């Protein structure tokens, strides 16, 4: 589960960290939602195992 | 079928290859007369795989696998020499006189 | 893909009629060491029948058992209970897999 | 879980019976147990020891008749 | 009399094993590229799947256990010769036993 927290699923980087300080506000959203939603995929499958 | 993985799939070197049940081995000895009671790799519908390891004693000249495709048995019954119909109307039943 | 399973299938033949010939003969380790036909003679007298009536009608008890196992045998004709159920595993592992 | 269990040993071969018919044409089976031939003489034991015993009411269970493959003694009319 | 009436109960199920990129992505290297990024679900559903089939392998040794467990049978036994008791014919249910 905690290695989740590194893949890219999509986006340019699996950091927020880079891409917080590489983009606008209004590109870094498109790259932020892709890693919401991979993670948020994660913890649902996870969930339903427990 | 080990003609077509020999033909169609693979063109390297093997020298140790049978056909069996389950598709085809490579780098296995056939030994399905011996039984196995544990396993730790377990082929499916009867069969596993044993790892016979060679030691200073039994020196391999000829060379062999140090794998051998044997037979899954786990549970046996306990035998009796005993008889079973009745030797003049009264029955051969072994009883424990220890414990 | 669907794997065979660890034991085939006259693997788990073999244990069932080993179970089977267990109750039947001289050791008798699944008849609680008695006979077969004097351990239904004491489980019928445990339901509060006489042992008079058990020891005259021993014969008509085994031809029951034969009737019994005959009208078992002959009865797996497209409305049985067991059958339904059986083939509803396989009808519901083949839906599964094409959807 | 720490389980317990009697475990034989040595164990022996006999020669047994699964029940007696008796004078009056009555009949006695042992109770969890056999009969066994010491001496030219009927005898209980256990079915998991090897120690013959006389034959009483607390070993065996009485039968009005008798069925038809009991052993005929009819030198029992003991304890 | 004595009546006789039959009982199915299932103890297993097939063993369903999935390779996970040859579903996904068949034989396309750009999209192996494109899911080589998405990291470890396709190991995961392995694992979950290896984890199902256990179970079931652990559920057939158990039956098989309580099958055999205490039976002990006379060496000298055949099937052929021996299929009745008592004027009781087993000869349906037994399969083959002895040393031929
Ligand atoms: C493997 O060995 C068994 C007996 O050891 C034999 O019956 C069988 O035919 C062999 N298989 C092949 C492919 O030779
Ligand atoms: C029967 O199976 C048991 C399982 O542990 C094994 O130890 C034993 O040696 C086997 N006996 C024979 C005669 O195969
Ligand atoms: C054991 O069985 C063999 C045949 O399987 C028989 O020849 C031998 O006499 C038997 N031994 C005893 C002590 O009963
Ligand atoms: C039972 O076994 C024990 C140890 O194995 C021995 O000391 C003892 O004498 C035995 N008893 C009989 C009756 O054989
Ligand atoms: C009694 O013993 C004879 C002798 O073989 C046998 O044929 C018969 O089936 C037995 N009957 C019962 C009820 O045990």
């Amino acid at each position: 589960l905690l290695q989740q927290l590194f893949n890219k699923f999509g986006a340019i980087s699996s950091s927020l960290q880079e891409i917080l300080s590489r983009l606008d506000p209004p590109e870094a959203q498109v790259q932020i939602d892709r890693l919401i939603n991979g993670r948020l995929t994660a913890l649902n499958a996870y969930v339903s195992q427990q | 079928k080990c003609s077509y993985v020999l033909n169609n799939i693979s063109f390297i070197s093997q020298p140790f290859y049978f056909d069996s049940y389950l598709g085809c081995v490579l780098n296995a000895v056939n030994l399905t007369s011996y039984s196995v009671s544990s396993c730790d790799l377990r082929m499916g519908s009867g069969f596993c795989i044993d790892y016979a390891l060679p030691s200073s004693g039994s020196a391999s000249r000829g060379i062999s696998s140090p794998y051998r495709f044997v037979t899954f048995e786990p549970f046996n019954v306990s035998f009796v020499n005993d008889s079973v119909e009745t030797v003049g109307g009264l029955f051969e039943i072994q009883i424990p006189t220890n414990f | 893909k669907v794997l065979p399973p660890i034991l085939s299938e006259t693997q788990i033949s073999g244990y069932t009629t080993a179970a089977t010939v267990a109750a039947m003969f001289p050791p008798w380790s699944a008849a609680a060491g008695v006979p077969f036909s004097l351990n239904v003679q004491y489980r019928i007298n445990g339901l509060g029948v006489t042992m008079d009536v058990l020891n005259k009608n021993q014969k008509l008890i085994a031809n029951a058992f034969n009737k019994a196992l005959l009208s078992i045998q002959n009865g797996f004709t497209a409305t049985n209970s067991a059958l339904a159920k059986i083939q509803s595993v396989v009808n519901a592992n083949a839906q599964a897999l094409n959807s | 879980f720490i389980h317990f269990s009697y475990k034989p040993t040595s164990f022996k071969t006999v020669l047994v019976s699964p029940g007696l018919c008796l004078s009056g044409d009555r009949g006695i089976a042992p109770k969890q147990g056999y009969f066994i031939k010491q001496n030219d003489s009927w005898m209980f034991t256990g079915s998991s020891y090897y120690y013959p015993e006389p034959i009483s009411d607390k070993n065996v269970v009485f039968m009005n008749s008798c069925s038809v493959n009991f052993t005929k003694a009819p030198f029992i009319y003991l304890n | 009399t004595i009546a006789g009436h039959e009982e199915f109960i299932q103890t297993s199920s097939p063993k369903v094993t999935i390779d996970c990129s040859a579903f996904v992505c068949s034989n396309y290297a750009a999209c192996h590229d494109l899911l080589s990024e998405y990291g470890t679900f396709c190991d995961n559903i392995n694992s979950i799947l290896n984890e199902v089939n256990d179970l079931l392998d652990i559920t057939q040794l158990q039956v098989a256990n309580a099958l055999m467990q205490g039976v002990t049978l006379s060496s000298n036994l055949n099937t052929n010769l021996h299929s009745d008791v008592d004027n009781i014919d087993f000869k349906s249910l037994l399969g083959c036993l002895g040393s031929q």
